[PDB]
């Protein structure tokens, strides 16, 4: 499940013309990079989904650390620690 | 946007009346910051300051929504920037709050009931919560009691904070259409203009076009109060939305802004709290001893206008007179409510 | 809360200091509560710019339950991160030990 991401970026680096005939291809980019010399899969989502995405992140943020709390303060070993320090007193 | 178009401000044009300070004007602003229609002539600009305040500082930062508004907008305009604009759903029900102005403090046992009842109040229905919002008394203790609800809850107070725009400290942090400021939660402690409480998430700061002076929008807020409840809840089968007040610690006015919501059509009906003080406990040994309402024992008549002549330390004819205005409020009992602190209060 | 609660309170109100004397005091016993209650009180007269300089020495000793209080009361770490100050706090061989070197 790692390697899969290794796979997958090198595929879609390499071009789409076969080994035996992977020379055209070539040839366009040698080409193409003399001609322009001559001359991660990203998603780029604006200022507005930037927006958004923050504020989901926040919200897991929130959530995350608040049930963290409540599992704490629901856990057995915590409730007999709770009701030891209170009968105590 | 639609904003801007759809509400606006209020550019005060003064003549200057200089008096005690000869910066402040009729209304108070500074000397360069002129130009009530009467004697102040303000003269209606459009609206130029709305957006999200992030709140930078005061540990956790939340955003809500802002809108600076006139007094004299349309009232179903404004519950249309509530629906679509600043995306909130109808109310299932309204709580207004109107309390002590000056900043107070509760009783701490009342305070933590106070604050764990009037959240759940809130997230049980989806109520709306229509209130001030500056952090001055009344105001300080729900936005303490949502920070005390913002330690555990999931879910969001849809609680809408009418404060006067007057009342802005840094008028100039959120000024600017569109715009998105963060408001520092740091409050100076001799500002006279006073800093929002950062966990209402959303703020009406409508503006009679005046600076640095209360009641800017609060005849709006009770009239916006008014069409709201006009308007039928989802089911609609004989209801509208119900609003309910709820007065704490109350100032001297709100005895007559209590006696506001019970003379308006129909009754909106009012709580109040013991050990709470003020205005609130003077109605409350009020509602204890009313009798038959209004037929108040003339004894406790006389001690009505001596303890208003104690807390509001009002002369003894016109604190009388505040048990005028108080027999009628009692009078009509049933729309009125009494929490005793824990006790028999239910 | 115990006998150290009410001592610390004792030393931090009959020494009578300035509030910035009273924090710096009160990092060095860093007992959180004791200035959460007392020196952070209810409309005290904080003097000003001392908040950032506090939070700076908080931040050099590993003082993260200060640095939550001073985040609490309104301390802003935007107006406090300044390329000096990120610089100096970079530049600090104090509290724990590091692999900078």
């Amino acid at each position: 499940k790692f390697q899969r991401y290794q796979l997958i970026m090198t595929f879609h680096e390499r071009p789409v013309l076969p080994p035996p005939l992977i020379i055209f291809s070539h040839m366009t980019m040698i080409f193409q990079h003399l001609c322009c010399r001559w001359r991660g899969l990203k998603l780029f989502i604006t200022d507005d989904e930037l927006k958004k995405v923050h504020d989901f992140e926040e919200q897991c943020i929130e959530e995350y650390f608040r049930e963290k709390d409540d599992r704490f303060n629901s856990s057995n070993d915590e409730r007999i620690r709770v009701t030891s320090e209170r009968v105590e007193n | 946007s639609w904003i801007e178009r759809a509400f606006y401000k209020r550019e005060c044009v003064h003549i200057i009346p200089s008096t005690k300070d000869p910066h402040r004007c009729c209304c108070g602003r500074l000397i360069g910051q002129h130009v009530w229609s009467i004697s102040k002539h303000t003269q209606l600009s459009p609206t130029d300051a709305f957006g999200t305040i992030e709140f930078q500082g005061g540990g956790h930062s939340n955003k809500a929504m802002y809108v600076r508004v006139s007094f004299d907008t349309k009232p179903d305009l404004l519950l249309h920037l509530m629906t679509k604009e600043w995306q909130l759903e109808l109310p299932k029900l309204l709580i207004s709050v109107h309390g002590g102005l000056q900043n107070f403090e509760l009783q701490p046992k009342l305070k933590q009931v106070f604050g764990k009842g009037l959240i759940k109040a809130a997230m049980t229905t989806g109520a709306w919560i229509f209130t001030g919002g500056v952090n001055t008394g009344v105001i300080r203790h729900v936005g303490d009691a949502l920070k005390d609800h913002a330690s555990k809850s999931r879910g969001k107070i849809c609680t809408i904070g009418i404060a006067p725009w007057g009342i802005v400290e840094n008028q100039e942090d959120l000024i600017g259409r569109d715009v998105v400021r963060p408001y520092q939660t740091m409050s100076n402690p001799m500002s006279k203009l006073t800093v929002l409480n950062s966990m209402h998430s959303h703020f009406i700061l409508a503006d009679n076009g005046t600076t640095g002076k209360y009641g800017a929008e609060v005849k709006l807020r009770r009239q916006l109060e008014k069409h709201i409840s006009l308007q039928k809840i989802n089911t609609r089968i004989g209801q509208g939305v119900p609003v309910v007040a709820l007065i704490v610690e109350g100032g001297p006015n709100v005895i007559s802004i209590v006696l506001e919501y019970l003379r308006d059509t129909p009754p909106v009906p009012v709580v109040v709290c013991d050990g709470s003080g003020r205005a609130s406990d003077i109605l409350a040994f009020g509602h204890k001893y009313s009798e038959e309402g209004g037929l108040i024992n003339e004894s406790l008549r006389d001690q009505l206008l001596v303890t208003i002549q104690k807390t509001f330390t009002y002369t003894r004819t016109q604190a009388q007179h505040l048990f005028i205005i108080l027999m009628e409020c009692m009078k009509k009992k049933e729309l009125i409510t009494v929490f005793r602190m824990g006790s028999e209060g239910h | 809360q115990d006998i150290d609660l009410a001592i610390l309170t004792a030393l931090l109100k009959g020494a009578n200091a300035s509030a910035p004397d009273q924090l710096s005091l009160a990092l060095a016993w860093n007992r959180v509560d004791i200035a959460r209650s007392q020196i952070f009180i209810y409309g005290q007269q904080w003097p000003v710019g001392s908040l950032e300089q506090a939070m700076l020495d908080a931040l050099v000793l590993d003082r993260v339950d200060f640095v939550k209080l001073l985040i609490e009361n309104g301390v802003s770490m935007h107006r406090f991160l300044t390329i000096s100050r990120l610089e100096e706090l970079y530049n600090t061989r104090h509290g724990p030990s590091n692999t900078l070197y």
